[PDB]
């Protein structure tokens, strides 16, 4: 391409004559050290770049040169278990290279490895009518995960040769005959950021997400494609919630996304993460992850940048027709990058110093996550199910970043530190928190369990929020003050709290619990309840009720301990209940 | 086509050496690699004319592409196949069908009603809510809208309103306009399930615009349903309702591309014409004399941090004639829907009552349940502030009165059709708790009637 | 080049020039003969617009000449450091020996790689109670210390520097001290502080007063921290950075801001503010594969006493955690105000516990906060009648308060306390209450 000239060089923005071939938002190599800017502006051919690094140094007459694209990412086989940054720069490789502990000024390496052999495997036969989102082949990339060579979007024609063979990503896999001739397909291809992957069409994520984690699949459920925002008040075993998300749900793969988080808290997500073991495989999670990192210190592009190169990898992985997470913590200090971004725009501030588009950039990235239909012949149905924390400064409600995300999302995991002081974890605020497809998970829940499990949740929905006007009540005047109808309800609730709220991510059995198991200890709760009510009911009272039944409640409290193998060991529970029931009959 | 760009700057475009482009003419952009790009002219000036683009300029080659100005400003394609189909913001076929063949061209933008031509709100429409048709009656040809908040339930009643929606005479030539402003994909396909579930598609025109579309195309998503509402209204001559959801949305929006133009903020944050450019919309409903069928307007907004004196609510109030107001206090004890009638109001309420339209009684009935559900409501005030014994017997029953309003009457849930009859009569039913001396109200005549 | 083509109060404009860098060092040589330095603000073809740190009094454009040297701001890096104190631009205001530097550094440094960083580990003993206990420091973090105009933050700074330690290593913090923008008294406080104890030896000193050039204060953080990460990553010390004050830094990057005519976002300061704040203090912690670090205590005063303000709100995002000094604290004469309240470290579950501190460091840290919590709020509520809304139990608890502001916390500025002290008289002051309100199973570890 054309080679540029700097004009001026003020602060971090840089005049460029010559800029003529180059697009808007099309990424530069700034000078002699050639540093990593974008054009934001174009009058004739002198383009204004936002220069993102350390300008000191740099003077009129040094070179510009464009790379020829948006901010883009390289998609292909080496990109599973990798460490980038917000635009994708390879952290473990930057190391090697500049043999250095620091990130040096424009010092640029391809994000991919470029060298590494694949073996390429042919599963589609020479003489193929092809569109976008076909499978030209596969490659076994991990020891999970296998990569598909999809048909890059904009190729349509004919396979005229392909073989199965040991390549890098920059050798010719495949050769394809279009309306224009020969195009060499390869194993990488580049996608803009910023700019949404192609489907087929959108369809409601109705499949509810496995998390194992009780309180919400149970009371506050995400589907595969659907998106929950968690506050992360410190102290509030966040870290803890996100890693059990990261492992125990039935998503193919996992995208993490540090947006601009402290230095020495990055690092904890650095060194914890691949140390996490997958459930099933026994390997490490990495193998079916792709994390960003993002201290602080980065390139505001690279924090700006940081949710949109994810959720680009997360829907490379779903055109696969595979069903990826996606995390980022926080999205507040992409917002952070955002509003920085917009002041050294010189825009018209929005609320609070944001840019008044703040809401259609969390719309715009919301909704690039859910159940779709992938190109291709196929027709394979993949999803992205989009998690994200808020950190609001003093930790509050008040502030736009949580409002706009709410705005557009179904799911709100309220963490809560006073309920992390009362030691209740996973700390998510009952009262407070919600999901949306609660009623839709209603349908699909009835309809594979067999049972009135819509029933059984809302029900104990109306006990926690009633546990919640009676400790109204109780902290008023004293305790006797309820009469026992009253008095039986705050234990039942207490039972709820403590025997299936109340869950231990440690805890070798309790750290998962499938949606049998859940059932049962929902309803085993329940039986419980009506039945006591009955009881009351008909002269017997509170005391009596209480003082024997310390047999089972605390027998209730080792539901959550229950292997998976041994089912009926609750069903059981159903059993005692009816006949100690009874024998205060007498 | 010129293919002479000589800037861009952030969305905003200049195009030199143009000649006879008009302000608000549309434009397409032709860019070096094929895509095209609907945009808009803010401003013509000598041989130069500055546009922007909707999608955004992003990734545009200014020296290898080229513009094309459409010599006329925003325009909805109409015909009357249009029932039963689905549009985007800026109106082309969403839904999958046979593609529609306009009969004209229609800006959007309309044009204003002579005053003298105006035709006065007169009649009724049967909403089959019992909140709206008996206490705040909705007049065909009024404005009317939703005074709400997040997470309440508005959604629900905007589709709900949108079936039982219907005429008292020939119910034959009676459509519903139907505006999705700035709303997620699964807000947009509950309406789509709720619509082709009970059919009021079948009756329907709808404008889907999400909240990830470009922000003009929200700005001109009212103003589409609009033209294609006063052409239903007055070309082929129906009765029309519009529903519009979030106005919030809508808003959020404007003051978007307010900054983009980099505009003086007014007041809040918003823009100084916030006023007029909400006027443009509201305004083109109403009646026109001698010509049958009419516009009338159901607009949607939830109301930020629940504030009214926020400019969203207060300049809409300013405008309409009227409000319908949905409080967390009524939703909290799940009445539904959650509608507050004491702060609500309808001003031309008094066009859709009496004999003919409703009936005779509608008058002292709603001045009656209003003037006693508010001393229940003082009643229930005074009941736990000096302990429920200081509110005497007098007292007492007005505040038991209140309790059954709210619960029976007021709730009726969003799938229960409630006819102006089924309204009155159990509007008479709870008015029974009263002696005959406390109902002073009601004149004499009007109380033999009612068992 | 002796082209001045025009001066606008501290800028000046060169034109016709030579391949010129933005913020470049420069000379001006004035028609008297007196010497100026400078920076390049802005460069364009023609033309290069800087700004004299001096100031631009007296000069006449004709007759005076510009030269431009080449290199931006550098520190000439040595380990004759220690023990010597210099200015704002590293040129030494005590007049010592030589100091012949080693090599030049930039000011700016490079960026740490996020995978490079190691977890803070090692417990650092401050000697102050209300840290060291209930906000812990780790080597390698960035914990910083929020005050106010008039409140003793100086003299908590210089306690810092002289107490804090690393048990059972022999390592002694080489402690990099930065002042900006301070009045005379106040940094004579502290030289003389440094001199009086033996503290300058283990020391290099950044000294930049409230009087000298705006350019100069904004140097002075970068060229302390390039000093820092120079003995720490390149000569392997542990090093403890303690700089004052933020404000003064952020206050005087607006004044060049609006000097090269920048529109401010949030609050009056530049949008840029964050990535500076975040380019300074992110110039910390451990280092994988490296033997020294840099620890980092930043010092601000918080305008208006404002939480919400830019220059602490930005700074909480940044450091984990802070240290809050409250006038409500200080009037009543507590030394150091530490309210423990509002100040937090977020890392101090790094190094706390079994074989690092002593096994009860937790639970009395938790045990002592929902004390201190009541113990505010029955405070409070004792100021709507007393006694007669005031019970058995909430009597003890403003009784705990009380003691625990005075006897705890008030320790004064020259106390130096050891982590078994300190977890000592928390379980003594702990001992106020009865063994019902909770601590672990074994809590007559100590009585």
């Amino acid at each position: 391409m054309q080679i540029g000239k700097i004009i001026k060089v003020s602060g971090p923005l840089v005049m460029a004559e010559n800029m003529s071939e180059a697009s808007i938002q099309d990424m530069c190599l700034v000078g002699d050290l050639g540093v990593i800017g974008e054009i934001i502006e174009m009058r004739q051919d002198v383009a204004s770049i936002q220069v993102y690094e350390e300008t000191s140094g740099i003077g009129p007459g040094e070179p510009v040169r464009s790379t020829g694209e948006a901010l883009s990412v390289e998609l292909g086989p080496g990109i599973i278990s990798q460490m980038f940054d917000g635009i994708q720069r390879p952290l473990d490789t930057f190391m090697e290279v500049t043999q250095s502990n620091f990130l040096g000024r424009g010092v640029q390496l391809p994000a991919l490895d470029h060298e590494k052999q694949w073996w390429f495997e042919a599963t589609i036969e020479e003489g193929t009518e092809v569109s976008a989102g076909d499978i030209i082949g596969y490659v076994d990339e991990t020891k999970i995960i296998q990569h598909k060579i999809m048909v890059p979007n904009g190729i349509k024609g004919t396979v005229q040769k392909i073989e199965s063979g040991s390549f890098t990503i920059d050798d010719p896999i495949c050769v394809i005959e279009t309306e224009q001739g020969l195009k060499e397909l390869t194993m990488m291809q580049k996608w803009p950021v910023r700019r949404g992957r192609p489907i087929k069409q959108k369809l409601n994520p109705d499949v509810p997400m496995i998390t194992g984690q009780r309180v919400i699949d149970t009371f506050f459920p995400v589907t595969k494609g659907g998106a929950a925002a968690v506050p992360g008040p410190f102290g509030a075993g966040k870290t803890v919630v996100q890693h059990q998300i990261a492992k125990w749900s039935d998503v193919d793969l996992v995208v993490y996304v540090g947006c601009g988080e402290r230095g020495n808290e990055m690092t904890d997500v650095v060194n914890e993460f691949p140390e996490l073991i997958d459930p099933n495989t026994g390997e490490s999670l990495m193998e079916r992850t792709v994390l960003i990192a993002n201290t602080s210190n980065m390139p505001v592009a690279a924090r700006e940048a940081s949710i949109y190169t994810g959720i680009t990898i997360a829907e490379y992985f779903r055109d696969m027709g595979y069903d990826v997470a996606i995390m980022a913590d926080s999205t507040s200090r992409w917002a952070e990058a955002l509003r920085e971004m917009s002041g050294r725009l010189e825009e018209m501030p929005g609320d609070e110093g944001y840019p008044a588009y703040l809401g259609s950039r969390l719309a715009e990235y919301y909704e690039r996550s859910g159940r779709v239909i992938a190109l291709g012949s196929d027709q394979r149905e993949g999803s992205i199910t989009a998690i994200s924390a808020v950190s609001p400064s003093g930790g509050d409600i008040s502030e736009p970043v949580t409002q706009n995300t709410l705005r557009v999302v179904k799911v709100f995991w309220g963490l809560d530190s006073s309920l992390a002081q009362k030691r209740h974890f996973p700390s998510i605020n009952w009262i407070q928190s919600y999901s949306l497809y609660s009623t839709e998970v209603g349908r699909y829940m009835d309809q594979i369990l067999q049972q009135d499990w819509s029933d059984m949740v809302t029900e104990g929905m109306r006990i926690l929020q009633e546990e919640e006007q009676l400790n109204e009540i109780v902290r008023l005047v004293g305790i006797d003050s309820l009469s026992d109808n009253d008095r039986l309800t705050l234990e039942v609730a207490k039972s709820i709290r403590e025997d299936y709220l109340q869950q231990n991510a440690f805890d070798d059995v309790d750290t998962f619990t499938s949606r049998e198991k859940q059932f049962n200890m929902l309803k085993v709760i329940l039986t419980f309840g009506k039945e006591a009510r009955k009881a009351l009911s008909l002269g017997a009272y509170f005391n009596e009720i209480m003082e024997g039944t310390v047999a089972v409640r605390e027998r209730i409290s080792r539901s959550k301990y229950i292997p998976e193998e041994e089912l009926a060991k609750i069903s059981s529970i159903n059993e005692e209940i009816k006949e100690t029931i009874q024998l205060i009959v007498s | 086509e010129y293919r002479t760009i000589k800037e861009v700057v952030g969305p905003l475009m200049a195009v030199e050496k143009v000649s006879g482009v008009k302000y608000e003419e549309l434009i397409e952009v032709r860019m070096q690699n094929g895509e095209i790009r609907r945009g808009q002219v803010l401003e013509v000036q000598e041989d130069k004319a500055m546009v922007q683009i909707f999608e955004g300029t992003s990734g545009i080659n200014l020296k290898n592409s080229s513009v094309r100005f459409l010599g006329h400003p925003l325009q909805l394609g109409v015909s009357e196949d249009m029932i039963g189909r689905v549009f985007d913001g800026l109106g082309r076929p969403k839904d999958n069908g046979p593609e529609i063949l306009p009969e004209k061209y229609l800006d959007i933008n309309g044009e204003v009603i002579n005053p003298i031509a105006r035709d006065y709100p007169d009649e009724f429409i049967q909403t089959g809510i019992s909140a709206i048709d008996h206490l705040n009656t909705l007049v065909r040809g009024q404005k009317l809208p939703v005074f709400s908040g997040s997470g309440l339930p508005h959604k629900e009643l905007a589709a709900q309103i949108a079936r039982q929606a219907t005429v008292l005479d020939s119910s034959d030539d009676f459509a519903v306009v139907f505006a999705a402003i700035g709303i997620t994909f699964e807000e947009a396909e509950f309406f789509m399930e709720d619509f082709r579930q009970t059919g009021a598609i079948d009756r329907s025109v709808m404008f889907m615009n999400l909240a990830n579309d470009p922000a003009i195309e929200r700005i001109a998503t009212p103003r589409m349903a609009l033209t294609a509402a006063e052409y239903l209204a007055y070309e082929k001559g129906m009765h029309v309702l519009v529903i519009m959801t979030d106005m919030t949305n809508y808003a959020e929006a404007l003051r978007e591309i307010s900054a983009a133009r980099r505009e003086v903020p007014g007041r809040r944050g918003y823009p100084g014409y916030l006023y007029t450019n909400l006027a443009t919309l509201f305004e083109r409903a109403g009646r026109i004399r001698g010509l049958k069928g009419s516009v009338t307007q159901i607009p949607i907004l939830t109301m930020p941090e629940d504030d009214k004196t926020h400019p969203i609510p207060d300049l809409t109030g300013y405008i309409t004639e009227g409000q319908i107001i949905l409080t967390r206090e009524l939703y909290k004890s799940g009445i539904q829907p959650p509608i507050d009638v004491l702060p609500s109001l309808s001003r031309l309420k008094d066009k859709g009552t009496g004999a003919g339209k409703t009936r005779e009684d509608h008058a002292a009935t709603m001045n009656q349940l209003f003037a006693a559900y508010a001393q229940g409501k003082q009643a229930k005030e005074l009941a736990v502030v000096l302990g429920e014994s200081a509110l005497s017997d007098i007292d007492k029953i007005y505040a038991k009165f209140a309790e059954r309003f709210e619960n029976e009457y007021v709730n009726q849930g969003f799938y229960t059709n409630r006819t102006i009859t089924e309204t009155l009569d159990l509007g008479w039913e709870l008015l029974a708790m009263l002696p005959r001396t406390e109902l002073k109200r009601i004149k004499d005549d009007l109380l033999d009637k009612y068992l």
